[PDB]
């Protein structure tokens, strides 16, 4: 409706005309200019959008003709693009996965219930540290009053 | 404990009630009719015989048979 | 929740009313 | 030992014909199909307690 | 690799041997460690509850 | 007559019983499925040839272009098995299409093409049956299950109480087509029958009949009878019919003639119809009010002016009574109705007919169908027509028409797919009956109702609608009709049908990964039938009808064999002879019987046909000529058995073990243990690992070379022929000259399969039981595979085992294995289980797998060459680095006080972590292999390449022992040729063999074959050579990993599992364990010639656990055992050859008339030192499954063997020496070691990773979950007072974050303080309540 | 950080359901304002409202509204009650029933010699359970020098 309504002011019979050949230019822009633009949840430009959307096309006339499939090295040969910054693309697509997907099992887990931390700071890795904090204090304590203020000032 | 070793008595107990139900469902001891009452016709004792407390001949038997199969 | 237990093959008289007034598809609406 | 039982079906009907064998003797396929009944439904059952 | 049990124990778990799995875990807290053993220790839970 | 094989080891065999049909290919069912998926299909019915057609051709919108299918035909893998495995693709076939596209010109709809261009297309590509009927999609071998769902057809169900809940059974019958409408019969309490469309209003079920060109009198009259009244001018005179009118309560008194049959108030008898029929009473009169409470049959209008003075179902009184005798109709047509038979159930419905006519009854159809809008005429009408007339919107299959016209007792087998007003008039009577308590109700778990899919036909199903989906957008794409400018390329859009065809074979309930861990196993996971997946019902849906056994079940599913615990019935295992129909049911074979003669030609029966038939029993005998030996012989007809008479029987089973599945033949002595004991014992069969020496079933069932044979796992023989070199690489045989191929014979060679992994991680081996120099036959057995023996099942090991409790150690389920056991090595296995690693590059650059690692010791790794992968042969542990790998990591901004150190040392953390690979905890083995892939685009590695040497010069090593194998064979037959017609006596010897055919012969047909020897191989030659090349490159290539991956090795471990307490071990039949102690040898039970006893089960098993297997088959391999140390005796003794053949000779027969006949004429000696050699360990016995072994075969085997007959000894306890009281049972028990190997169980976590979302630990084993304190055990706990074990439980060893730190820190610090914090799942509820708008808050 | 978009192996992504709807949300909210500045008629703004209440009515819960509007998986989107209900939500299972540090599971076999007032355990699960105390013992004996 959005291109609809912005043809309105656009659309002139002044040629004499079907606005209904006129109006679908603008509705297919509207529908796939969106849909490039708020259609997964991790964006991507409209002239990337452009490119996978370019391959998936051309991908198509080569596995069919070919034979088997079209290598990313085939693709460079069909489009002619260094084949690393087309290989990126192919890493670019396949939209996230449903963090709750069910396993196997018949257990009801989850795929996210099985994804691990990284922030954690290891429990034996703080144990370790404060020791360090006390053990650098240990020399640190026998130390001259300047070295042991100077370097904790250094 | 293990599976089977439970299952055998849920089998049994099924079949201890089947057996149960089935025995109790013949008529024990009474003075018997001469009569089945649906018709109020002699029952013979040969049937008088058999099942010491049968109030039905055969026919009216068959029919009430026939009419509980439905269970209704 | 009458309750009633449906199946496939404060609500009672709550429900009753509501089930006694008588789509949001948007896409029909 | 001795004869075991009669082998009600799934539901409670019992089949008349009881299995007039035992343990220590064998079982011929139709007195052991008899006892595929009730083994099955006891042990479909207590796997559902 | 296995886990042991008194025999006069299994029938208040309710579990044979034919692969069954328990679970150990362990009272951290001192005051864990005397509730276990003063409540929940197997000698002091003999006769069942109901 | 002893094949070759089984004069090796012939296992002496009971079965009173004769042999009447052999066990057919047990994996018939998979190949003969899909075989008709991937073939060609002249009479397009199955294939892709169904669904092609089913789709094709296809034309425009008119728009004078049209596309067919013309055929299609299936291109070579790239990939073999083997190497497909390998590398991890689906070994799948391109499917090649020709499709001709015509376009017409304007004035030539009908006639003139305009242009035709056809174009061979791809359409995706689809899997292919290995030889074992398993698929292989991603390096796994998957296998489909044949699913078990309900056929279009008609089904009569009853649903016996629960309807009204007054004892009301209903009786509602559906019409289940396969293409349209619901149509459903249902009852009310009323007993007006209900007719509903699908699903969908119920109407009074004759609105149909009337909207079926109907009326009143011609349907109560093909409802109901006709009781005709007439005014016989005196009291209603009224014929009747005398057994039309039996058991009844005589209303009116039975009177007439001068006599009174009997009076008022009167239950009438069978005599009295006798004497009914005899005095023939062809009439009587009426009291004028016996009629009174008739329904009138006809209508009766008058006759003067025209009026309705009464109409059908319509019943008058008295008065309406003289309205009619006024107008002098002499008759009056009336329905019997009886409450006991006759049920009145159309004239209540006509009474609760809405309708009067036809039009108004459709125009209701179309308001009910069409609810809310206005309806018409002749739109009504053409919508009722279509909804189950028009092909298009309805069609049973040839499954349902047949199932349909069975099902209403009629013979005519085929016609249309839509149904017709007969045919529904059909239905109708057969459900009146049906609820008139006449035939019976066919409940849904019969197998006369549910069909058997198989992988050919689900995947042609799985396909045809990929078929649809892009047939569609061709369709679209063609209705733009465009210029000379396409191909039919851009028309058919490939993705989408493979895509289809890789949702259907990649991820269901149907294709199944595959339990490849025995013979047995996967040869019983490849007979499976399951109720579940798409199509059929799934968990909730149905139960309790369609897990019960079922009486249909005999011979077609097996009973015992099935999954215990949560879905029982559901993955009904099929039977040894049963197999698919061509309709899908199921069939078994029968001998038909003659009068009373039993003759091998034999019928497999459905089982909507076998109730029609009266079975005899195979346990029932006779006497050479077919002529049962009894006079009263046990068959069961439909549902129940009783003695029947000799010419009253129809057919006879096919053997005994019939009514078994193939996975539950194997336990001896099946008769004797009840049938979860069966049950519990056939799964046990299915858990077996293979052990490292597989030793033989010492009392089988005569099934073993079956399940041998018809699995994968052999080598079998190819050909009869003779084995000319074998190794434990390879096996070659030198093809005799009878079965020899006419030209270029050569032989055939058999590559075995060295130690490689199975789907549950453990060792698929082959090792070849010939020697060199033997000959073979063609089912001979060349290579035996895991877990078998010389042809045979060996599944697990046969122990010494007694019975009796010793001290404890077998307690509930326990057992008490002895140290020599474990010493003899004779429960070993091997795990080759496999490691890999990648190397994603990241943002930082790529990732390395160098050798230089971050804090290795230079002994730590010790066993990384230059490229940091393991050397091939260095034993692993625990912690060892298998493949070095390190990512980078980009200015950590590391601590101070560690800026500190770091300065203070010079030390500084590099650019590069330690994500290096590493054997687990606990699993430490070998290294056997290592695989290094790479992105095809990029640098290899020094290993890489390394291994690609070895891989080429293998390969063409390969090529070079083929060629000379072969050249040997072709260059001897060249020597042959040139033996007869022009022998070359000597000179052709002299010169070099390869200047042999070059040298001719005289022109006859020897110089035919010779120029063909001699052509054919320089052409082998040629083909060789570019195979070669072929063979290289597909090494030298480089690899096509997914996306963010540069090179991944894997690297397989073979670790070999050691027995140990823990273990479980189970027997044939269900008898389960887990060892407990592990006894030195001295201490277990040692009987009175000195031998320990090996297990010490408990003996408390057999009461409770009624199997009696166990104690007879211990009896019996005790026997076995003895007659196997008495030949040991007189073998390493050196006995003779003469006495050792008397006495085995003896020892193969005894038993009455048992099946089979050895003896040793055509042998021996050269054979009996052979036959003696491997039965030196024990005579191996056979039982089959139902004819075995009576008990007093085993007592005289017993006593063959001077073993004591009661089968029980006096045994010595090995502590104190002292002797038992009342003689223990020993004897030799066939155990298994179940894959429940407690070193993959027992796991346990201090501290491990945590769970992102909510901070909690993991759940798996292989992510170091802890284990879960549920819900009933915190009840548990608060049980107790415990209740700071409770808090730190809950909050600081799961959840706090802040919490489970400083306890760690309070734990080394010997501080055993926690500091409670708040439960961070607590804080996830309050953001995620919160996130509503709702205020939850935690108040002061 | 409760309805992360954690980073699998492999380049692709995992995301928790909530993390779409609150995108379709916004997406309508974004098309509605862009609306009311057009001045637009009030039948496409309507359905827009229409639109927008039915967007936030599925993300709070996905049962009273008719259809769990589901997405490329042919599962229905699991929306923000749904993680607070049921068997699986936070409250009835993750809240009570939770893993646990400090605990290991193996089989168990019998062992009759030992008294009641015991059980044997596996060594290896019994130095694994007990890690952090052999560590203070090892620290407290100075039989080591640091954690590490
Ligand atoms: C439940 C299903 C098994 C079938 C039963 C589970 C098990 C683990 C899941 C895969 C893994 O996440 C890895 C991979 C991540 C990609 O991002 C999306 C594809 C992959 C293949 C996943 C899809 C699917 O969800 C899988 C197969
Ligand atoms: C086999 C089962 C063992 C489980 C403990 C025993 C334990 C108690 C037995 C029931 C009671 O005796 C009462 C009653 C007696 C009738 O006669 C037959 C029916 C009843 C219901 C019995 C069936 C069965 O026999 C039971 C369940
Ligand atoms: C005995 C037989 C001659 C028959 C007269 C000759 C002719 C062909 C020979 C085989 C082939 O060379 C290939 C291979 C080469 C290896 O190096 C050694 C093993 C192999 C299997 C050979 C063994 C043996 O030497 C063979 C069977
Ligand atoms: C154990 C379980 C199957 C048992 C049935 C399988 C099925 C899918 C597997 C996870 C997924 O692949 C996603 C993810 C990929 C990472 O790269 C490695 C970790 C993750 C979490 C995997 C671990 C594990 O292996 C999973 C849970
Ligand atoms: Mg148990
Ligand atoms: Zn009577």
């Amino acid at each position: 409706n959005i291109g609809l309504m912005k043809a309105v002011d656009k659309f002139e019979y002044r040629r004499g005309y079907k606005f209904s050949t006129y109006a679908t230019w603008w509705i297919r822009q509207a529908i796939t200019r969106s849909i490039a633009d708020q259609a997964r949840t991790i964006r991507i430009p409209v002239h990337m959008i452009e490119t996978i959307n370019k391959l998936n096309r051309i991908s198509r006339q080569m596995l069919q003709e070919m034979g088997r499939e079209p290598t990313p090295e085939e693709l460079a040969e069909r489009m002619l693009m260094p084949e690393d910054k087309i290989r990126k693309v192919l890493k670019i697509a396949k939209e996230p996965i449903s963090m709750e997907t069910p396993i196997g099992d018949d257990e009801d887990s989850h795929l996210g219930d099985f994804i691990e931390d990284t922030t954690l700071e290891l429990p034996l890795d703080s144990a370790t540290t404060e020791s360090l904090r006390a053990a650098t204090h240990d020399v640190l304590a026998g130390l001259t009053a300047r070295e042991a203020k100077v370097l904790r000032m250094r | 404990s293990d599976e089977a070793d439970e299952a055998y008595s849920v089998t049994e107990q099924l079949t201890m009630t089947g057996i149960n139900r089935i025995r109790q469902k013949i008529n024990a001891h009474g003075i018997p009719v001469y009569l089945c009452e649906a018709c109020g016709n002699p029952i013979p004792e040969a049937r008088r015989k058999i099942f010491p407390g049968v109030t039905l001949c055969v026919e009216c038997q068959a029919y009430q048979e026939r009419q509980r199969k439905h269970y209704a | 929740d009458m309750g009633i237990q449906v199946m496939e093959e404060d609500a009672a008289e709550a429900a009753a009313q509501v089930l006694s007034s008588v789509t949001t598809d948007p896409v029909r609406m | 030992a001795g004869m075991r039982g009669l082998m009600a079906k799934p539901d409670g009907s019992i089949i008349e014909t009881p299995i007039t064998a035992n343990f220590r003797e064998g079982l011929n396929v139709l007195q052991y199909f008899i006892s595929t009944h009730g083994a099955r439904k006891g042990l479909a059952d207590t796997a559902l307690k | 690799k296995a886990i042991q049990l008194h025999p006069l124990v299994c029938a208040a778990y309710n579990a044979d041997f034919d692969g069954d799995q328990m679970a150990v875990h362990v009272p951290l807290t001192l005051e864990a460690q005397l509730e276990a053993r003063a409540l929940m220790m197997s000698t002091n839970n003999i006769l069942s509850p109901a | 007559v002893y094949s070759y094989t089984e004069k090796k080891r012939i296992r002496k065999d009971f079965g009173k019983r004769p042999q009447v049909l052999d066990v057919p290919y047990l994996l018939s069912i998979q190949l003969d499925s899909f075989q008709k998926f991937i073939e060609q299909d002249p009479e397009g019915q199955y294939g892709l040839e169904a669904a092609f057609r089913s789709v094709f051709p296809i034309q425009s919108y008119s728009g004078n272009s049209e596309l067919q299918y013309v055929s299609y035909r299936l291109g070579e893998p790239v990939f073999d098995v083997q190497e497909c495995q390998i590398r991890g693709v689906t070994y799948s076939a391109p499917l090649r299409v020709k499709l001709r596209l015509v376009i017409y010109e304007r004035e030539a709809p009908e006639g003139t093409v305009k242009d035709i261009k056809e174009q061979e297309v791809y359409m995706g590509e689809i899997p292919l049956m290995t030889d074992n009927g398993t698929f292989v999609i991603n390096g796994t071998e998957r296998v489909i299950v044949s699913q078990l769902h309900r056929s279009p057809g008609v089904f009569f169900d009853s649903d016996k109480g629960k309807t009204h809940s007054s004892g009301k059974v209903l009786y509602n019958a559906r019409i289940i087509p396969y293409r349209g409408s619901w149509l459903d019969f249902e009852f009310d309490p009323k007993d007006n029958l209900f007719v509903r469309i699908d699903r969908r209003r119920k109407l009074p079920a004759t609105i149909i009949l009337r909207a079926l060109n109907y009326t009143t009198e011609q349907i109560l009259d093909l409802f109901f009878e006709k009781v005709i009244f007439e005014i016989r001018d005196n009291k209603l005179q009224m014929e009747l019919v005398p057994e039309r009118l039996r058991g009844e309560t005589a209303s009116f008194d039975i009177e007439a003639n001068g006599k009174v049959y009997v009076e008022k108030g009167r239950r009438i008898t069978a005599r009295h119809i006798r004497q009914l029929e005899k005095d023939d009473v062809k009439l009587i009169e009426v009291p004028v009010e016996y009629i009174a409470g008739k329904v009138v049959a006809k209508d009766y209008i008058d006759e003067s002016t025209g009026e309705l003075i009464c109409a059908a179902n319509m019943e008058l009184s008295l008065d309406l009574l003289a309205k009619l005798s006024q107008s002098g109709h002499k008759r009056i047509e009336t329905l019997f109705t009886n409450d006991l038979d006759h049920g009145p159930y159309i004239s209540e419905t006509l009474r609760v007919d809405p309708t009067n006519d036809r039009l108004s009854a459709l125009v209701e159809i179309y308001r009910m169908m069409r609810p809310g809008e206005p309806p018409t005429r002749e739109a009504a009408e053409s919508l009722f027509e279509n909804l189950f007339f028009s092909e298009d919107r309805y069609d049973l299959s040839a499954v349902g028409r047949m199932k349909f016209n069975r099902s209403l007792l009629r013979e005519e087998i085929e016609g249309s797919g839509i149904l017709s007003k007969d045919d529904i008039i059909d239905v109708m009577k057969k459900l009146i009956d049906i609820r008139n308590g006449k035939g019976e109700v066919d409940d849904i778990d019969h197998l006369g109702n549910r069909r058997i899919r198989s992988v050919g036909e689900m995947a042609e199903n799985q396909f045809r609608v990929g078929l649809v989906r892009v047939e569609r957008a061709v369709k679209e794409r063609l209705s733009l009709g465009d210029l000379d400018t396409l191909m039919p390329q851009d028309m058919i859009n490939a993705k989408p049908i493979s895509a289809a065809v890789k949702e259907f074979f990649g991820s269901s309930q149907l294709s199944q990964f595959m339990d490849q861990n025995n013979p047995l196993s996967e040869i019983t996971h490849k007979r499976r039938i399951s109720a579940l997946g798409p199509g059929g019902l799934t968990r909730e849906r149905a139960g309790f009808e369609v897990r019960d056994v079922h009486p249909t079940h005999y011979g077609r599913v097996c009973p015992i064999e099935t999954p215990e615990g949560p879905n029982i019935g559901l993955i009904n295992s099929l039977s040894v002879y049963a197999q698919t129909n061509e309709y899908g049911f199921l069939e078994t074979p029968y001998r038909k019987v003659t009068d009373g003669v039993v003759t091998d030609e034999i019928h497999y029966l459905s089982a909507i046909e076998e109730g029609n038939y009266v079975i005899a029993q195979a346990n029932s005998n006779l006497d050479e000529e077919g002529h049962f030996v009894e006079d009263l012989v046990t068959c069961r007809s439909k549902g129940e058995s009783s003695l029947f008479s000799r010419d009253q029987v129809d057919y006879m089973d096919v053997s005994t073990q019939q009514v078994v599945s193939v996975g539950a033949s194997l336990i001896p002595f099946l008769e004797h243990d009840d049938a979860n004991r069966a049950l519990m014992g056939a799964n046990m069969q299915r858990q077996a690992v293979p052990t490292l020496r597989a030793d033989k079933p010492l009392v089988g069932t005569g099934m073993e070379r079956a399940v041998a044979v018809d699995s994968g796992v052999t080598a079998v023989a190819k050909r009869g022929g003779v084995v000319q070199y074998v190794d434990a690489s390879r096996i070659v045989i030198k093809v005799n000259e009878d079965e020899m191929y006419p030209g270029e014979a050569g032989i055939d060679i058999y590559n075995l399969t060295k130690y490689t992994r199975s789907n549950q991680n453990t060792c698929i081996n082959q090792m070849p039981c010939v020697s060199l120099g033997e000959p073979v036959e063609r089912g001979d057995v060349l290579a035996d595979g895991p877990s078998t023996d010389l042809g045979e099942l060996a599944l697990g090991q046969n122990m010494r085992v007694a019975f009796m409790p010793w001290n404890g150690y077998n307690f509930e389920d326990s057992i008490l294995v002895s140290e020599r056991v474990v010493q003899e090595d004779r429960f070993t296995t091997i795990h080759i289980q496999e490691l890999a690693c990648v190397s994603r590059d990241t943002k930082l650059g790529p990732e390395e797998i160098t050798a230089d690692i971050p804090n290795v010791g230079e002994a730590a790794l010790s066993k990384l060459d230059e490229s940091g992968i393991v050397y091939i042969g260095a034993e692993v542990t625990g912690g060892d680095i298998l493949v070095g790998k390190v990512t980078p990591k980009g200015e950590t901004q590391l601590t101070p006080e560690e800026k500190l150190l770091r300065a203070i040392f010079g030390e500084k953390a590099s650019d590069v972590k330690d994500s290096s690979l590493r054997v687990p905890n606990g699993v430490s083995g070998t290294v056997i292999d290592v695989q290094v892939f790479t992105r095809d685009g990029v640098e290899k590695d020094k290993r890489a390449l390394e291994i690609e040497e070895m891989q080429l010069k293998q390969a063409k090593k390969d090529l070079s022992e083929e060629l000379q194998i072969l050249e040997a064979g072709l260059f001897s037959r060249i020597r042959a040729v040139l033996v007869a017609g022009g022998v070359e006596a000597e000179k052709l010897d002299k010169l070099p063999r390869d200047r042999w055919l070059e040298l001719g012969l005289t022109d006859e047909e020897k110089q035919n074959q010779l120029e063909q020897l001699a052509e054919q191989y320089d052409e082998l030659k040629h083909e060789f050579e570019k195979k070669l090349e072929a063979k290289r490159r597909k090494i030298t290539q480089g690899d096509d990993l997914a996306p963010g991956v540069l090179k991944i090795v894997k690297v397989y471990l073979a670790v070999k599992r050691r027995i140990q307490p823990g273990d479980k071990m189970a027997g044939r039949h269900g008898n389960k364990g887990v060892i407990s102690k592990i006894n030195p040898i001295e201490d277990m039970p040692y009987d009175e010639n000195g031998t320990p006893v090996d297990i010490v089960l408990n003996p408390l098993g057999v009461p409770s656990r009624m199997n009696i297997g166990q104690i007879l088959e211990t009896h019996l391999g005790m026997a076995a055992k003895g007659i196997g140390d008495k030949i040991n005796a007189m073998l390493k003794q050196q006995q003779e050859v003469a006495k050792l053949r008397e006495f085995i000779q003896r020892a193969y027969d005894l038993g009455a008339d048992v099946r089979q006949k050895v003896d040793l004429s055509t042998f021996s000696d050269e054979e009996v030192m052979r036959l003696a050699e491997n039965l030196r360990k024990g005579m191996p016995i056979a039982t089959p499954v139902f004819d075995g072994a009576k008990e007093a075969e085993i007592k005289e085997l017993l006593k063959l063997g001077d073993l004591p007959t009661s089968g029980q000894i006096r045994l010595y306890d090995g502590r104190t020496g002292e002797q038992f009281e009342r003689p223990v049972t020993v004897g030799y028990m066939y155990m298994l070691k179940l894959n429940h190997l407690v070193d993959d169980k027992m796991h346990a976590r201090s501290t491990g990773s945590y769970s992102l979302v909510t901070q909690q630990p993991l759940g798996g084993k292989a992510q170091f979950g802890g284990q879960r304190f549920g819900e009933m055990e915190v009840w548990a706990l608060e049980a107790y007072g415990a209740a700071y074990t409770l808090q730190e439980m809950l909050t600081v060893k799961s959840d706090d974050v802040n919490g489970r730190t400083k306890m760690y820190k309070n734990i080394v610090d010997g501080n055993h303080q926690m500091e409670p914090g708040m439960p961070e799942s607590f804080n996830v509820l309050l953001k995620e309540i919160r996130s509503l708008g709702i205020n939850i808050e935690l108040e002061d | 950080d409760l309805r992360p978009l954690v980073p699998l192996d492999g380049g692709r992504f995992a995301t928790s359901d909530l993390n779409d709807l609150y995108r379709r949300v916004i997406n309508r909210n974004n098309r509605l304002k862009r609306l009311l500045d057009l001045a637009a008629p009030d039948i496409i703004v309507r359905n827009e409202k229409r639109m927008l209440q039915e967007a936030v009515d599925a993300l709070l819960d996905n049962g009273r509204r008719g259809r769990a509007i589901t997405g490329s998986n042919k599962r229905p989107l699991k929306s923000l009650a749904d993680m607070i209900k049921g068997k699986q939500g936070r409250f009835r299972q993750n809240l009570l029933g939770k893993r646990v540090d400090y605990s290991g599971r193996s089989v168990i076999t019998v062992g009759p010699y030992l008294r009641l007032h015991q059980c044997g355990l596996p060594k290896k699960m019994a130095l694994e359970l007990f890690k952090p105390f052999i560590y203070g013992k090892l620290e407290l004996r100075g039989l080591a020098t640091t954690i590490k």
